[PDB]
RNA sequence: GCGGCCCCCUGGACGAAGACUGACGCUCAGGUGCGAAAGCGUGGGGAGCAAACAGGAUUAGAUACCCUGGUAGUCCACGCCGUAAACGAUGUCGACUUGGAGGUUGUGCCCUUGAGGCGUGGCUUCCGGAGCUAACGCGUUAAGUCGACCGCCUGGGGAGUACGGCCGCAAGGUUAAAACUCAAAUGAAUUG
């Protein structure tokens, strides 16, 4: 994740490393644990998003 | 294909940080990236490619 | 005031270790903080000289911190206590009721309570009167009242007791 | 002073957090500060303009010194960390890195569950 | 119910041709074993957060919704416990009956000549013919037409309790209780 950032971008340009890391799901975690219920929640889109 | 030893060819299918890249994008065969995947942690252990570009 | 913001032309510095500095330049003072290495709070500006107290940063800020945040939580554990009564009063739950109020009395905490009156009660608030009495009968020795009812404010009453204290 | 052009930014962003702290190789103090320090207390510490306002606090703090560059240890997705880097960055020197060193663990430890809300 | 990489045993599954046994098959009352997590017994550990518990804020509040600590506990060693929305809410086995779009797995050939057709199995989703249903829907893996054999249902509450028995010290688990009460509890579908 380590990269040698320069004056003039000054804003992100990270987006596939931030993606990688993805804090989202260990913020996630950090409160409450369940071991069940995100596959519910899953291929909904790929079904929907059809025609 | 069942081989392992191009590193050089199978550093096109990682990332830059060498983290395993879903079919999704590169459209490979299943079969194929299995083994691949098999390669590419025991490359990991060999220490040729790091866990992860930040080490 | 800090840094530069301090205006004052003598202000009084005391050591780490409480020695009595004197009047001296803020120069040396700043110097000596910024090798301290940590920030500078001041605490009387409006002070004739301004009082300036050094001890690190925030060791200090969170010792001082801790003092008043115990000194507030001193005050007695604060839920919030209401339960209202009504004359049409059963059997039992009249006892369950005054075990609850009396559990939450011995809490020590502010008295807050709310009496509807049932319905028609505005012409006859004899009852309301000898209930309210009966409460106090019922708690000759074991409340305190602080106002007299006089006047009835729509269906409810405005009245607060008093906490009993060992004096 | 002693200009050696390498050094490190350490900066975190929380929720009720965001700092920066500046260091050479070794370690020994050279400067950092508080968004807490900077006031905001309550839901305020880590908005982006306490956050920003931090941030210039901690660069000024550190001015006297007048070196190039320094590596920037961004951390903690927490409020902030751009108007943060955005106030830093303005400051006309030069910045070498730009790092999320906020690890991955892999199944670490279970965390809390309380809260509701 | 099962996911990093190594080393020992391995019910399966299908494709190929051949081979020899010659009905040797299905359900299986009781009976036998396995069996989510929590929990209970003797040995080590607590990074983990949380049962209780400790400090705070809180409205009509009732230890409450959020904060900081926190014991068991979860992990290996042996035993017990055998229940769960243990549901695809569909007992097991075999035979027949429109069509399409998938992935996934394999052999055969011919252009593998790239990423074509062929016959493959097992599942997968979307469909939807007929038909079946009160409808919803189901719909070659039928809730379609049949066959063979077990299990189970007979208004609601009373009530999975009364007792007895059985098994487990342990928590409890299976078999099943009337008197009384009701005229209903229902299931699918139209306007705010």
């Amino acid at each position: 994740i380590k990269v040698r950032e320069n004056e003039p971008f000054d804003v992100a340009l990270r987006r596939f490393k931030r993606s990688c890391e993805k804090a989202g799901v260990l913020a996630e975690v950090r409160r409450r644990e369940f071991y069940e219920k995100p596959t519910t929640e899953r291929k909904r889109a790929k079904a929907s998003a059809v025609k | 294909e069942i081989d392992y030893k191009d590193i050089a060819t199978l550093k096109n299918y990682i990332t830059e940080s060498g983290k395993i890249v879903p079919s999704r994008i590169t459209g490979t065969r299943a079969k194929y990236q299995r083994q691949l995947a098999r390669a590419i942690k025991r490359a990991r252990y060999l220490s040729l490619l790091p866990y992860t570009d930040r080490h | 005031r800090i840094n530069g913001e301090i205006r004052a032309q003598e202000v009084r510095l005391t050591g780490l270790e409480g020695e009595q500095l004197g009047i001296v330049s803020l120069r040396e003072a700043l110097e000596k903080a910024e090798e301290a290495g940590v920030d500078l709070v001041e605490i009387s500006p409006n002070a004739e000289p301004p009082v300036c107290r050094i001890m690190d940063y925030g060791k200090f800020l969170y010792e001082k911190s801790k003092s008043s945040k115990e000194q507030k939580k001193k005050q007695k554990v604060i839920q919030v206590k209401e339960i209202k009564f009504r004359p049409g009063t059963d059997e039992g739950d009249y006892q369950v009721k005054l075990r609850s109020l009396i559990r939450f009395l011995e809490e020590g905490d502010k008295a807050k309570i709310t009496l509807r009156f049932r319905g028609r009660e505005m012409a006859h608030q004899q009852i309301g009167m000898e209930v309210l009495n009966r409460v106090k009968d019922d708690l000759q020795e074991l409340a305190v009242v602080e106002s007299f009812p006089t006047k009835i404010e729509g269906r409810q009453m405005i009245m607060v007791l008093a906490p009993k204290k060992k004096q | 002073r002693k200009q050696v052009s390498d050094g490190v930014a350490h900066i975190h962003a929380s929720f009720n957090n965001t700092i920066v702290t500046i260091t050479d190789r070794q370690g020994n103090a050279l400067g950092w500060a508080t968004a807490g320090g900077s006031g905001f207390r309550g839901s305020r510490k880590s908005t982006p303009f306490a956050a920003q306002v931090a941030a210039e606090r901690c660069a000024d703090a550190v001015k006297e010194y007048g070196i190039k560059n320094l590596e920037v240890m961004v951390k903690g997705p927490g409020p902030g960390r751009e108007s943060t880097i955005r106030a830093l960055n303005a400051a006309g020197f030069r910045i070498t890195n730009i790092t999320d060193v906020t690890p991955i663990p892999h199944n670490g430890c279970r965390p809390p569950k309380k809260r509701r809300v």
